[PDB]
RNA sequence: GAAAUUGUUGAAAGGGAAGGGCAUUUGAUCAGACA
RNA sequence: GGAAUACUGCCAGCUGGGACUGAGGACUGCGACGUAAGUCAAGGAUGCUGGCAUAAUGGUUAUAUGCCGCCCGUCUUGAAACACGGACCAAGGAGUCUAACGUCUAUGCGAGUGUUUGGGUGUAAAACCCAUACGCGUAAUGAAAGUGAACGUAGGUUGGGG
RNA sequence: AAAUAUGUAAGAAGUCCUUGUUACUUAAUUGAACGUGGACAUUUGAAUGAAGAGCUUUUAGUGGGCCAUUUUUGGUAAGCAGAACUGGCGAUGCGGGAUGAACCGAACGUAGAGUUAAGGUGCCGGAAUACACGCUCAUCAGACACCACAAAAGGUGUUAG
RNA sequence: GCCCUGAAAAUGGAUGGCGCUCAAGCGUGUUACCUAUACUCUACCGUCAGGGUUGAUAUGAUGCCCUGACGAGUAGGCAGG
RNA sequence: GAGAACAGAAAUCUCCAGUAGAACAAAAGGGUAAAAGCCCCCUUGAUUUUGAUUUUCAGUGUGAAUACAAACCAUGAAAGU
RNA sequence: GGUUGCGGCCAUAUCUACCAGAAAGCACCGUUUCCCGUCCGAUCAACUGUAGUUAAGCUGGUAAGAGCCUGACCGAGUAGUGUAGUGGGUGACCAUACGCGAAACUCAGGUGCUGCAAUCU
């Protein structure tokens, strides 16, 4: 017998493949493993395991909060690569040029970036252009705006958005939310 | 506790800035191997001075061989030994060839008679008895006496098989 | 010798996996001390005989 | 029909498999608890030289 | 002769009945099956290791 | 029934300290804490006023504020499997300054000169502690020490 | 035209139950593989 | 005085009897022996000889023998229990569907999204098409009247993949 | 006034220099707090280990417990009742204690060879009717932990003091 | 110390049994020996992990090749079937 | 303790000794001597606002408590409280 | 070195009994118009530094002094204790193995140190 240090038989915990059955995003990544594998490049290994995450990791990038990040000092030349869908924003009245990588764009989102005269690229083409990834600027989305996340952690004293249906007063609003009707959280 | 050795073991009270050369004492000690002597050495030590093996040093460890291990000699023997109701001090005495082989059988005998275990026992002394006639007890006297001899009636040979054809015979 | 790197080279062998002793282990109690007559604690030089005996 | 009334059994144990966890370290611990009139002026202080070393870049 | 500074563990006990504190310093010496055993360079700091396990 | 109030347990714990009663002397008062001093926590039964809880006795945290007559402390206290911040509000009559990082800070000041006056002489530091070595080998002499021998004493009774 | 359960016939075992595990003797039966 | 010996320990000293195993399947490594060419016991068995070609070996089965083997299910700290149910066999026989939901996941589209109340249409309860609305989201906060989100590269600082 | 048990510290989130911000504070550019600029790298500051560390969400079963060594309360006591720390049983077979939830040993994939543990080796029954020194003779001897009980008090039985 | 007295219960009966007396009893020593699902070495199954491999012109890319460690289980969860 | 008419064991007066052997509503345990106890003087902070914190804890509530902030006041020569 | 004012540590500074103390200082000491307080100018308040005194305070020294402080292989490796065994014993209890380790006792030494400012044969 051997007085085991650490549970036994315990997987990665991590995503190997997608869980998705997309055979293009399964060939996707069918590159970007090649990659990964020969090309010693920090940027192929980091794409490779941005295929695997599932809708929630992979929160919409604007092309507003793309405007953005080539306004970093000497970043405005560098392509921009998204592993997931980018979305139209009308709040930006003027988007510049760039060229951009993602997985999708939306109607409204591609038009934007071409209307200025850039560029939407797929992630292979990407691959090609830059097959160790040179000159690129990855971006995430904002992954804790989801809805669901408001109500993660509630509790007492926590701040933290009640589950509820209909909403108003008379819902939730009075003993124990107020220090006139009993107490205060 | 064993097949016995004898040992000098030799160990100080561990050097001080303001006490260099501590004192040095010597014990005899019976154990059938080195370690087992140092830590009774140990054990012996903490019972007489303030000192324990942390704090202290053994400074040498030495076997001593019988003086003349094929003469027969006659040992008294000192010993004392806690007991189930209280201590006691005794002596015996012992005819063997070496102090070793005595120390053997006294702790033998211990056992027997006594019923004490290796860790009840202290030896205390054990030397030679020199002139006879200062043997005080009598069943080594019985082996003192001029020209001595005995049969050794009642002999019984080990059979090497199961059945025998002849019938034994206890002559001799 | 205990190196300067002792650390790093001890630690980098595996810990080695002795069989049980060929003659057995010279003791009918293994789990009492070494002085006592049992097989535990340090027993100093008699080290070898044992890990040879299981190596 | 008398019962257990408490043990402690078995609650280390417990403890044990996930956690005894240590207490989670920061640089920049909050301000909560701090003396008010420190923390105004504080506010102050730090706001006086922000401004300072935006007019180091000009 | 200047005291020892190496010293060879081997495991004598089996892996079950064992109080907390001695079986932590069994895995920090990486004995954590029977009759395995480790080299410890003998300072203070691994000596009252030793202490605590030698039952085991 | 049972009986839990605050103080509850506290008999010895929150006594004088024998003929060391009366006034706290006056230096307690002198001594200045600033944001960051690890402090020690003992409870003077003298000064009722801004007392730490009993659990906090022996305890050792590092201020997180300053007020008129007091400290803030914060402490780590564990409960369930994990650990939790309390933070304490204590009259300086409870609390005395850590010696628990003295020999940090002697060994810090210390570690810079001997790297200073070493690496100026071309370096051979060594500033890591180590622990207790076994010791070397020496050679004791007999010289007006000849070994006393000792023997067992035999059993006595002087009662 | 199953099963429980029954008759016949054939085989085998049975000193206060029977049935079961590992293993092999003996009897019966059978697959494969040589070329 | 000079040896021997025991005891303990070391030898990368030599050598005999016995047992189990023979995983792998061109080559590739580290070496060893040789003046050499070559050779080898060096990253896992080959060589030589014999017997049967069969119920011989092997499987199944019944029996005998050695050792072992308490009744299953259940509630229980604890059941083989002098706790319960169960004589036997077949066939039925127990986490379902719906309304509204939480976390997660897949998919469509994305500041929006949802054709299927309805209308159009049809090879007719399907498939295909669609106007107006409505729903949820895109604003919050007050009991309410009400008011309603850029000092600034939409801020400073510390860590931060790339 | 211990032993065991217990809080904190053992560096880059560190140390030293220069001298900015404020409405706090000072008699005071005094201080306090937060900074701009500068000096010193891994013997960068004890040991050992590290099949890595950190983090989030959601949900099962459970919420009768019982036993052993040690501490320990009530009770004459209890295979009784109630706490403490650990280890077990429950949920777990395997070797041993004949038998046995909890003891000892040791924790389980299917197998081969070897070595053992606890415990054993007259025969049952694998394994010395082995070696050695004593002790013991019982007209209800004795025979191995947990464990299946025996006391005061006695013996001119015998042994050694 | 061992032994004996002290020492009384109900079916017949238990050092486990037989039996054992310079023991096959009690104390103590020394060797050898026996045998666990444990330890050591090997094969095989599975789990987890680390590597390697999309170059056609044949057959598996959730694949193929190398290597290491691990394997008890009620209630219960998940997985592959 | 030693003293003073009625005055006695106990009345009021005085000196000496007095580490607290007293008192501080109440149970007990802490604590306290130019005080925290006794006498006197002045008062209403037992007030206003809304947060943080400690014990109990789920780190809910309640009870009780702590240390600040912002008032308005008390008292003291004042520091302060 | 003395003394004083304000101190820090808070008996090695306290307690008991005696002896000694130069110069300065402190003190005791004199008065009751005034502010102020008392049953009482004892305390307290003011005035004098004049009219007196080392008696007291205060400082120091003495004592096989009480106390207190410090130390030691004095006691004691004792008591207690963490760990171990299919250790002993009917039990109560005890011995041993690897560690940690007091208190009393006994003996020796000691009796305030010291910061700021002023002053003084
Ligand atoms: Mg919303
Ligand atoms: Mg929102
Ligand atoms: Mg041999
Ligand atoms: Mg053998
Ligand atoms: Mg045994
Ligand atoms: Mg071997
Ligand atoms: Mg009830
Ligand atoms: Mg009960
Ligand atoms: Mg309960
Ligand atoms: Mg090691
Ligand atoms: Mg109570
Ligand atoms: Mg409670
Ligand atoms: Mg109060
Ligand atoms: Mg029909
Ligand atoms: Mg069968
Ligand atoms: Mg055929
Ligand atoms: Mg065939
Ligand atoms: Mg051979
Ligand atoms: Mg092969
Ligand atoms: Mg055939
Ligand atoms: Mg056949
Ligand atoms: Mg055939
Ligand atoms: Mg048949
Ligand atoms: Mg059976
Ligand atoms: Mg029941
Ligand atoms: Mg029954
Ligand atoms: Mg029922
Ligand atoms: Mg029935
Ligand atoms: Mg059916
Ligand atoms: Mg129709
Ligand atoms: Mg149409
Ligand atoms: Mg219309
Ligand atoms: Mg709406
Ligand atoms: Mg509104
Ligand atoms: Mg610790
Ligand atoms: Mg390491
Ligand atoms: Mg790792
Ligand atoms: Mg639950
Ligand atoms: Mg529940
Ligand atoms: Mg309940
Ligand atoms: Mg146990
Ligand atoms: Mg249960
Ligand atoms: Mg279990
Ligand atoms: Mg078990
Ligand atoms: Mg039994
Ligand atoms: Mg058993
Ligand atoms: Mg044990
Ligand atoms: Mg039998
Ligand atoms: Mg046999
Ligand atoms: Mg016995
Ligand atoms: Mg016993
Ligand atoms: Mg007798
Ligand atoms: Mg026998
Ligand atoms: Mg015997
Ligand atoms: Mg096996
Ligand atoms: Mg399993
Ligand atoms: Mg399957
Ligand atoms: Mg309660
Ligand atoms: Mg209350
Ligand atoms: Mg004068
Ligand atoms: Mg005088
Ligand atoms: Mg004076
Ligand atoms: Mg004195
Ligand atoms: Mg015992
Ligand atoms: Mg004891």
């Amino acid at each position: 017998g051997i007085d085991h240090t650490s549970k036994q038989h315990k997987r990665s915990g991590h995503r190997t493949a997608p869980k998705s059955d997309n055979v293009y995003l399964k060939l996707l990544v069918k590159l970007y493993t090649f990659l990964a594998r020969r090309t010693d490049a920090p940027f192929n290994k980091v794409v490779l395991k941005a295929l695997f995450l599932s809708k929630i990791n992979r929160p919409p990038v604007s092309v507003s909060r793309i405007a953005r990040a080539l306004k970093q000092e000497g970043a405005a030349n560098k392509t921009v690569v998204v592993v997931g869908t980018v979305t139209d924003d009308a709040r930006i009245f003027e988007f510049p040029k760039t060229t951009v990588a993602a997985l999708r764009f939306t109607a409204g989102a591609r038009a934007k970036i071409v209307k200025a005269g850039g560029e939407c690229i797929t992630l292979d083409q990407l691959a090609v252009r830059a097959p160790k990834g040179q000159n690129t600027l990855i971006l995430r989305g904002p992954r804790n705006s989801r809805e669901a996340v408001r109500h993660f952690g509630m509790g007492p004293h926590k701040g933290k958005a009640p589950r509820i249906l209909s909403t108003g007063r008379k819902f939730e609003r009075a003993r124990g939310r107020r220090r006139s009707k009993g107490f205060k959280v | 506790m064993a097949h016995f050795k004898e040992y000098q073991v030799i160990g100080r009270r561990l050097p001080t800035e303001s006490v260099p050369e501590p004192k040095l004492f010597r014990m005899r000690i019976f154990a059938s191997n080195e370690v087992i002597a140092k830590s009774r050495y140990w054990y012996f030590l903490q019972k007489l001075h303030k000192v324990k093996k942390a704090s202290g040093e053994i400074v040498s460890i030495n076997q001593i061989n019988e003086a003349h291990p094929t003469k027969v000699k006659n040992f008294g023997v000192w010993v004392r030994y806690d007991s189930r109701s209280g201590t006691h001090n005794m002596y015996k005495e012992i005819r063997d060839v070496s102090r070793v082989a005595a120390v053997e059988t006294l702790y033998q005998d211990m056992a027997a008679r006594h019923r004490a275990r290796f860790r009840s026992i202290h030896i205390l002394k054990v030397a030679e008895i020199e002139k006879t006639a200062d043997v005080k007890r009598q069943y080594v006297k019985q082996f003192l006496t001029k020209d001595l001899k005995f049969p050794l009636p009642h002999r019984v040979q080990k059979s090497t098989k199961t059945f025998s054809y002849k019938r034994p015979s206890t002559f001799y | 010798t205990v190196g300067p790197h002792f650390k790093q080279a001890n630690n980098f062998l595996w810990p080695f996996k002795l069989s049980n002793p060929s003659g057995g282990w010279g003791v009918p109690r293994k789990f009492k001390h070494f002085i006592q007559g049992g097989s535990f604690g340090n027993r100093e030089e008699f080290i070898n005989k044992l890990v040879k005996s299981m190596n | 029909a008398k019962s257990k009334n408490h043990t402690a059994h078995n609650q280390t144990r417990k403890a044990h498999r996930n956690g005894i966890k240590k207490p989670k370290t920061y640089k920049y611990p909050s301000l909560k608890g701090v003396d008010p009139k420190f923390r105004r002026n504080h506010k102050h202080a730090l706001h006086g030289t922000a401004k300072a070393l935006a007019a180091a870049k000009k | 002769e200047a005291q020892h500074k190496l010293v060879f563990v081997v495991r004598i006990k089996g892996i079950n009945k064992i109080p907390p504190k001695p079986r932590k310093v069994l895995q920090l010496l990486r004995l954590t099956r029977i009759n395995s055993g480790t080299f410890v360079k003998v300072t203070k700091a691994t000596l009252e290791l030793l202490k605590l396990i030698e039952p085991y | 029934g049972k009986s839990h109030g605050y103080r509850s347990r506290t008999r010895y714990m929150f006594q004088r300290d024998f003929r060391k009663h009366g006034a706290v002397h006056l230096s307690t008062y002198l001594k200045v804490y600033k944001v960051g001093d690890i402090v020690d926590i003992k409870a003077n039964g003298s000064i009722q006023k801004g007392m730490p809880h009993k659990f906090y006795q022996g305890k050792t945290g590092v201020v997180y504020n300053v007020t008129k007559s007091s400290v803030g402390v914060i402490i780590n206290k564990m409960v369930g499997n994990r650990y939790l911040e309390k933070r304490l509000n204590l009259r300086v009559e409870h609390i005395k300054h850590s010696k628990c990082r003295q020999e940090f800070l002697e060994r810090v000041k210390a570690n810079a000169a001997k790297r200073a006056e070493a690496k100026a002489q071309g370096v051979a530091v060594q500033l890591k502690r180590q622990p207790a070595q076994p010791r070397e080998s020496r050679i004791v002499s007999t010289e007006g020490n000849v070994p006393q021998t000792l023997a067992p004493v035999p059993y006595e009774t002087f009662i």
